[PDB]
RNA sequence: AAUAAAUAAGUUUAAUACCUUUUGCAGCAUGGACCAGCGAUUAAAUGCCGGUAAUUAGCAAAGUUAAACUAACGAAAAAUA
RNA sequence: UAAGUCAGACGCAAAGCUACAAGGUUUCGCGUCAAAAGGAAAAAAGUCCGCCAGCGAGGCUAAGGUACAUAAA
């Protein structure tokens, strides 16, 4: 293209549409438009200092939509590695998640 | 040893009862001092408390060499390793370097020394 | 860290008194060229970072 | 020589030697170095007092 | 500083009651802290139940 | 190609087959050469056997004091530490440092290459078997400084690393193997008085 | 620019060696080790570069590599290997720990070899050497494979055993209960250790903790308990049959005949108890070996149990006592494979066991 | 004293928190030994004279366009999600049972420090009413919250 | 009788050889002169191999083996032998080395070969002369002691008396 | 090898390149003679390759 | 850089200024050690050397030569080093023509352990 | 004949010419 | 370049200072007669990127400042009944 | 590494410019020096062999040598 150097895709204008906003939220978009579970783990190893439990309970309900990609096949090891990592975020704050982010986790 | 006969004749240990550069001092004697003594009958060990910086130790040999080695701020294991030394040497100075053919004979020649087969003049 | 008052100075090749004049000609001489008597190589001159 | 300590005195036992780190702890493993001029750790940062 | 300088500290029985205090005020918002205890307490109640 | 930036081709390739790869699957589903692969074995060849040496040196028992030693009229070529050595009792040699031995103890030296007298000389090929020389472990002791320095002129380079040698010294006490010639027999005590440790 | 013309080839393929850089990574290359080929080739490499840390962990290897082969003889590659092992430790026999050498022993025993009356001699010395200095930093698992791959061994010197057990004696309080019931296996195995004050120290440690006990030790302490003590003065025997009769559900096949046969020899035997045996027995007749099979028939013929129309116990162990004799399952597998050209292996019974089962 | 008790004279720090300084121009075999790891001549070794952004000449940055439009006047405003209004609202820390104005949200924590007023945004399930006031909204709030009875009101 | 393996020996070194040669032998995992590899008797080898048969040497498996077994068993142990060489008239003196006189070959007898020096440190004990560059280094402590005693004590003190009978005895002594 | 005979740099003595002496031309034959007898070893390999080909264990390979 | 005592150490027996005058000496100094480096190289080629020469003209006196007799000690086994054989030739002349005339002519009696078997 | 030549070495016990009960057979390792 | 490595003490062999600057210096390129003392990436504020900890930070003392977070598609069905 | 470098040299082999000259100059393929001690050719930056962690009076070789200087027919 014009835009990226060699070999980086383009833009998606619905992706693009998304991110680009004037309202807050960056973070959970991120995880949320995440395609596999490398990327996911990227996004909260960079992003550990300002995660709370609305990102963790997000994060494992995302586990269910990339393993629904990965059909055919038993549970990866990336996922599996990635959820074990999710379990510790979901120990220290078991006593501040709602009842709705629970449901979800 | 020199035919049979050990050449380290005393050795003196100095150090301080309160100093930190004496810590490792102190542990090898409560320790390892008294087994040394009994694997040594013919060595005179002497222990001296003062009040100097660091401590010390003097090797003295019955040929007359004199090895002042400073063990400051040493463990154990590393004071053993200057006493092995010291004890199985005989002292000669740190600048001594043995005969480059690696052998002392007084009687080199059994059958005789090579001659010219001839009258000589 | 705290307690430390730290009431110390020392003066630079500014604050030395004199020295405003060139001590010897550029050239000609045969001796090192120099600027001021109160620069830091020179004995009674200023300290370089002073305190 | 792996010990001097086994060489100078030939009819006694000698502990093992202890484990050397960059970091420096003086209790790994459980066990505290007496040489050492600092009070016992846990062998692990931070650094913690071990009775 | 002072305790590491002195080997023996000796104190009186209103001086420890004091510094306890001290050590456990909150640091901000006093209000705010009280209410997370509470939610704790409540949760710890219900896990016994459980 | 001008430009001098490193080319992606091989990237915008692999991308473009691992895509195809994903999504069609492949036709054939053996190979016949992963099919018979072998067993891994270390080699083509049968190995090639090593040979024997004699024992270096071994210790034999310790001395008890003082003794005295005199001349005799044999001499031997022994292999120690890496070196020969021509000795004949009463000498002393300086060889490297050897581990497992102590001050005041007896070896015996088992690889001998040459046996001679006044009268008659035997020759090892490489070695005689039945021969045997005796020495006594006199000092362990770190050898003169030795200083080391390295330069380069003009290139701010300088390194100074001086050491100490290990090494050991031993006296010759007796040679077996071989007769004296007639009339060169010494018939007086020779050696010391040595406390037999070391029973097989 | 271009000096050669298409694409690369493969690489050529070198034989290589392990090189000191990678002398850490030998104890993993053991592990990784799915046979004994491998292992062979494994040690091979690095040859250069073994320890008696690794002498040791490879002669463990071989019981792991042997389960798989379960059933059958003792492979011709694992003999091959175990006899090269040997010669490893006989150079190292001197320089060998307390924990390595229990790994050893074990190893070995494991394969069903007898190493050589001398090195057992050696590898004694090493344990019991310096007034047993080291017994007192072996942990518990090196105790238990000490104990049992000695015994295993047919190792027979009493002075051996009478400073090993006064080194344990103090350290029985706080063993595991699975750790005492072994020790108790030996004891009951060595005569000269009937009745010493180390074999009643045994017995009153194990008593205060019974709940801890696994089925398989349970059964062992059991059978040892009442060879060694008859009667029960210690209340030992009372609390093993309470055991028994509380979870004697819950407890596998081999375990309960077993238990059960034990009982019969005590005395205590019911008809109650062998009623309530039957069921449980033929349903699982087939998950019996040929010797616990023999525990079986003589437990309820001694029980006076009677062969009954709805469970007919002694039909079914006659069968499959049958098929163990001839080995006909593995027939029966190839018979649905379609393949009856299959390898079978077999461990034939001895000619003593089958004087015993037609007896009873 | 026993080897386990603590005094001025035998602390140290956490192994990796301090690191020495490099001291330049100290030795041939210390770093940046001679020339103080700055190269042999040229501009940038004879102290303070070149900035680090200069490119030569060429000038390559001011050769793009300028802009000149104003952004809105409500990026001054404190943004508030209604997703975080609810789980507030679930903990306790708000009374969905009166109406709720700015001055609950600042003391409840949602909002931390206000000058111009609050933005009310985003979408959120409801299934009981609340009766807000805040200074802005956008569509997607006010659907969710009418959706379940409740009534958003700009003061 | 099939060749299953190939042995490859390097013979010349990497310096002043084009890189794109250096990569052949690195493929082939050779370093050092005198190295050795085993290889497998595959086409794609013996192509590289034709590329570069002036810098190593090779063999096939058998030849390997042959070439080296022949050296096995020469280098086996063999039987010693003896010379005899008969001398009727031999004196019975022992002669001494033709060097004896040299004061150079004495030194090295006295340090290492003699019964000498083993009669005490007492007896034996001498004061090495410190070269005349390192005194202002040995004696350093000494004249710091001086000063500071006389700065701080003065000179009507005891220790300064005690110093100033040792100067004494330091002087009586040069007159030899 | 330097054939130029020109400029004030004394690759060569005076008179260029010399000839090369007896035992030169025996080492130059040596090591043609090298080389001609490692093509005519592969020569006998590919004539002699079997239809399996062998597998040599590699410790690195195994680990990977 | 070495300190005032190490360079006066090393220099105590040099001429003139280069003993107790710190910049001559220091430059005096370093070039010694980097001679010493060298020197202890050459030390090792040049006693090789020496050997050579001795053992040469130990077998001319015989009518025979260095290349021949290193050559038949290969094919006899035997393992003996220059400088063992430099010193038979000096010191031992007998046993050094008795390794000569079994090299050259093999009339050596063997040895057994069992000399009646 | 790699097999009928390492089968001919392996069948020689050098280490057995250090043992004094050797004779003129012990050293003809060549040709049995 | 006044030394080094050895020696039977007679001697033999090896061996064109350092710095700076250069494609290249024994250099007929530059600087130093020698000794002692003095003599050159330091401090403040701000920003970026690693390491080590606290587990929001500062005031105040049930109440306030600073920072941070705040919707993206509610997609799983594993019941030998 | 948001570092240093943007003065390069010669040998063998090609082409343009010069006079199918220059230890000339401009490009290009490989190597060496630069930043490389050691061995051979007389001294020997760029040629031939070959890459120095340290010590040793052990052994085998490369280029090149084998009546004296000077080790070896
Ligand atoms: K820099
Ligand atoms: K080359
Ligand atoms: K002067
Ligand atoms: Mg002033
Ligand atoms: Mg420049
Ligand atoms: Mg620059
Ligand atoms: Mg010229
Ligand atoms: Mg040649
Ligand atoms: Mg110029
Ligand atoms: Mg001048
Ligand atoms: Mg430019
Ligand atoms: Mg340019
Ligand atoms: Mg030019
Ligand atoms: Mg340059
Ligand atoms: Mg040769
Ligand atoms: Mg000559």
């Amino acid at each position: 293209g014009t835009i990226f150097n060699t070999g980086v895709p383009g833009p998606r204008p619905e992706v693009a549409q998304k991110l680009s906003t004037e309202y807050q939220g960056h973070i959970l978009r991120m995880i949320s438009l995440a395609e596999s579970a490398s990327e996911l783990d990227e996004v909260l190893w960079s992003s550990k200092k300002h995660l709370r439990p609305v990102h963790i309970a997000r994060s494992c309900l995302k586990l269910e939509y990339l393993r629904t990609k990965e059909k055919g096949r038993e549970v990866s090891e990336p996922i599996k590695n990635l959820a074990s990592e999710l379990e510790n975020y979901v120990e220290l704050y078991s006593t501040k998640f709602t009842i709705g982010q629970v449901s979800q986790l | 040893a020199k035919y049979g006969t050990h050449m380290l004749e005393s050795l003196v240990f100095k150090y301080c009862d309160i100093g930190g550069s004496s810590r490792g001092m102190r542990l090898f004697l409560k320790d390892y001092m008294d087994p040394f003594k009994q694997t040594n009958p013919q060595l005179r060990i002497e222990e001296v408390q003062n009040r100097r910086r660091h401590p010390m130790l003097v090797a003295l040999y019955r040929n007359g060499q004199c090895k002042p080695v400073c063990v400051r701020n040493l463990s154990p294991e590393e004071i053993a390793k200057h006493i092995f030394w010291l004890r199985n040497s005989h002292g000669r100075d740190d600048d001594y370097k043995v005969p480059r053919s690696h052998k002392v004979v007084r009687n080199e020649s059994i059958q005789g020394t090579w001659a010219p087969q001839g009258p000589t003049l | 860290a705290k307690w430390q008052q730290g009431t110390h100075k020392t003066k630079d090749r500014s604050e030395v008194s004199g020295g405003g004049r060139k001590p010897r000609p550029q050239k000609g001489s045969g001796r090192s060229r120099q600027g001021s008597i109160r620069s830091p190589i020179w004995r009674g001159g200023g300290c370089t970072f002073p305190k | 020589v792996a010990s001097y300590l086994a060489r100078i005195c030939p009819n006694t036992y000698v502990p093992p030697p202890f484990v050397a780190t960059k970091k420096g702890f003086n209790g790994i493993g459980g066990r505290y170095d007496p040489s050492s001029p600092f009070p016992p750790d846990t062998g692990s940062s931070p650094l913690t007092l071990q009775y | 500083y002072h305790m590491l300088k002195y080997h023996k500290l000796v104190v009186s029985e209103p001086a420890v009651r004091l510094i306890e205090q001290e050590l456990t005020r909150p640091l901000r918002n006093p209000a705010r802290a009280a209410f997370w205890q509470e939610r704790e307490a409540r949760i710890g109640a219900a896990v016994e139940d459980l | 190609v001008r430009t001098k930036l490193p080319s992606k081709r091989p990237f915008l390739q692999t991308a473009s087959h691992l895509a195809v790869n994903s999504l069609v699957p492949s036709v054939r589903t053996n190979r016949w050469a992963d099919l018979i692969k072998g067993p891994a074995v270390r080699s083509c060849i049968p190995e090639i056997p090593e040979v024997p040496k004699p024992s270096e040196y071994t210790t034999i028992g310790t001395i008890e004091g003082p003794y005295t030693l005199n001349l005799e009229r044999v001499f031997g070529v022994v292999e120690l530490a890496g070196s020969q050595y021509k000795v004949t009792p009463d000498d002393v040699i300086f060889t490297n440092l050897l581990h497992g031995i102590e001050v005041n103890e007896v070896v015996m030296l088992e690889r001998v290459m040459l046996l001679g007298s006044r009268s008659n000389t035997i020759i090892g090929r490489p070695y005689i078997p039945g021969a045997c020389v005796l020495a006594a472990v006199e000092e362990h002791f770190l050898d003169g400084t030795v200083h080391v320095f390295k330069r380069k002129k003009r290139k701010r380079y300088r390194r100074y690393k001086p050491t100490r040698p290990m090494m050991t010294t031993l006296r010759i006490l007796k040679v077996l193997g071989i007769d004296p010639a007639p009339g060169d027999e010494l018939g007086i005590p020779s050696g010391p008085v040595i406390k037999i440790t070391n029973t097989e | 620019t271009i000096f050669n013309t298409g694409v690369p080839g493969p690489r050529p393929e070198v034989a290589q060696k392990l090189s000191t850089e990678y002398q850490g990574h030998i104890l993993r290359m053991i592990s990784l080790a799915e046979s004994a080929s491998e292992l062979d080739e494994v040690l091979w490499s690095s040859k250069k570069h073994l320890r008696p840390v690794h002498i040791a962990r490879s002669c463990l290897k071989l019981e792991y590599l042997r389960t798989k082969e379960k059933g059958r003889e003792v492979s011709e590659p694992i003999k091959n290997l175990a006899s090269e092992l040997e010669n490893y430790v006989e150079l190292y026999s001197t320089k060998f720990t307390i924990g390595q050498v229990s790994q050893l022993v074990r190893g070995l025993s494991s394969i069903r070899r007898n190493i050589q009356p001398d090195l057992l001699l050696k590898l004694a010395a090493v344990v019991v050497a310096d007034d047993g200095r080291q017994v007192q930093l072996a942990n518990e698992m090196d105790c238990r494979d000490l104990f049992f791959g000695f015994f295993s061994q047919g190792f027979d010197n009493e002075l051996f055993w009478k400073r090993l057990s006064e080194s344990v004696l103090p350290r029985l309080p706080y063993f595991n209960a699975d750790v005492v019931s072994t020790v108790l296996r030996v004891v009951s195995g060595l005569r000269f250790l009937h009745n010493t004050e180390f074999a009643h120290a045994t017995m009153t440690a194990l008593v205060p903790k019974v709940g801890d006990l696994s089925p398989a030790r349970l059964a062992d302490a059991f059978f040892s308990a009442s060879l060694l003590d008859p009667t029960d003065v210690s209340g030992l025997n009372a609390k093993l049959e309470e055991r028994f009769l509380r979870e004697f559900t819950s407890f596998p096949i081999k375990d309960t005949v077993t238990m059960f046969q034990t009982v019969t020899v005590r005395r205590h035997s019911t008809p109650e108890l062998a009623a309530q045996v039957a069921p449980l027995v033929a349903a699982q007749a087939h998950q019996l070996p040929v010797r616990h099979l023999r525990r079986a028939l003589e437990g309820m013929v001694t029980a006076g149990w009677k062969d009954t129309a709805e469970i007919p116990l002694y039909a079914i162990l006659a069968k499959q006592a049958a098929r163990l004799v001839l080995g006909k399952q593995s027939a029966a597998t190839s018979a649905i494979l379609g393949k009856h050209v299959d390898n079978q292996g077999y461990q034939r019974t001895p000619v003593q066991l089958l004087r015993q089962l037609a007896r009873i | 004293n026993p080897n386990y008790f603590v005094h001025l004279g035998n602390l140290r720090p956490n192994p990796g928190a301090t690191q020495q300084r490099i001291r330049e121009g100290r030795g041939l075999s210390s770093r940046r030994g001679v020339s103080c790891g700055m190269g042999f001549k040229g501009q940038k070794a004879r102290g303070r004279s070149l900035h680090m952004l200069y490119d030569g000449g060429q000038l390559g940055l001011v050769k793009f366009p300028v802009t000149r439009q104003i952004p809105s006047y409500e990026v001054l405003y404190n943004q508030l999600g209604v997703s975080k209004l609810v789980e507030f609202i679930q903990l306790g820390l708000l009374d969905h049972t009166k109406t709720i104005t700015m001055k609950e949200l600042l003391n409840a924590g949602c909002v931390s420090s206000l000058k111009y007023g609050v933005l009310l945004y985003g979408n959120v399930s409801l299934s009981f009413p609340i009766n807000i006031e805040v200074t802005a909204c956008d569509d997607r709030a006010r659907r969710s919250i009418e959706a379940a009875g409740g009534k958003v009101t700009r003061v | 009788e099939p060749v299953r393996s190939l042995f490859v020996t390097l013979r010349r070194s990497y310096i002043g050889k084009a890189w794109f040669h250096r990569e052949i032998l690195q493929n082939f995992r050779l370093k050092k002169i005198r190295q050795t590899v085993e290889v497998a008797n595959t086409p794609s080898a013996r192509n590289s191999l034709a590329k570069i048969p002036h810098l190593v040497t090779i063999e096939t498996d058998k030849m390997y083996y042959l070439r080296n077994m022949k050296k096995f068993y020469e280098q086996l142990l063999r039987p010693p032998v003896q010379v005899s060489h008969e001398h009727a008239a031999l004196s019975s003196e022992i002669k001494p080395v033709h060097n004896l006189h040299s004061k150079h070959v004495q030194e090295r007898l006295q340090e290492h070969a003699y019964p000498s020096k083993m009669e005490g440190y007492v007896l034996h004990e001498k004061k090495p002369v410190v070269p005349r560059a390192l005194r202002s280094f040995a004696f350093k402590s000494q004249d710091e002691h001086k000063s500071f005693v006389l700065a701080r004590l003065g000179i009507f003190s005891e220790e300064a008396k005690k110093i100033h009978l040792n100067e004494l005895r330091t002087f009586a002594k040069r007159d030899r | 090898v330097v054939f130029k005979t020109t400029g004030g740099k004394a690759w060569n003595p005076p008179g260029g390149l010399k000839p090369l002496t007896n035992t030169q031309k025996r080492s130059r034959k040596e090591n043609l003679q090298i080389l001609l007898r490692n093509l005519s070893v592969l020569k006998l390999a590919a004539e002699n390759q079997p239809e399996v080909t062998v597998n040599l264990f590699s410790p690195l390979k195994f680990m990977h | 850089t070495f300190s005032r005592e190490q360079v006066f150490t090393f220099a105590k027996n040099f001429t003139g200024r280069a003993r107790n005058v710190y910049k001559v000496a220091l430059r005096r100094v370093e070039r010694g050690l980097q001679h010493s480096y060298v020197g202890r190289k050459e030390k090792k080629r040049t006693i090789r050397s020496l050997w050579i020469q001795r053992i040469n003209a130990g077998c001319r006196e015989h009518g025979f030569a260095y290349s021949a007799l290193i050559n038949g000690l290969n094919q006899e086994n035997i393992q003996l080093n220059r400088k063992v054989l430099s010193e038979l030739a000096m010191h031992e002349p007998d046993s050094f023509k008795a390794v000569l005339d079994q090299v050259r002519f093999m009339k050596g009696q063997e040895i057994y352990a069992n000399v009646e078997p | 004949x790699x097999x009928x030549x390492x089968x001919x070495x392996x069948x020689x016990x050098x280490x057995x010419x250090r043992x004094x009960x050797x004779x003129x057979x012990x050293x003809x390792x060549x040709x049995x």
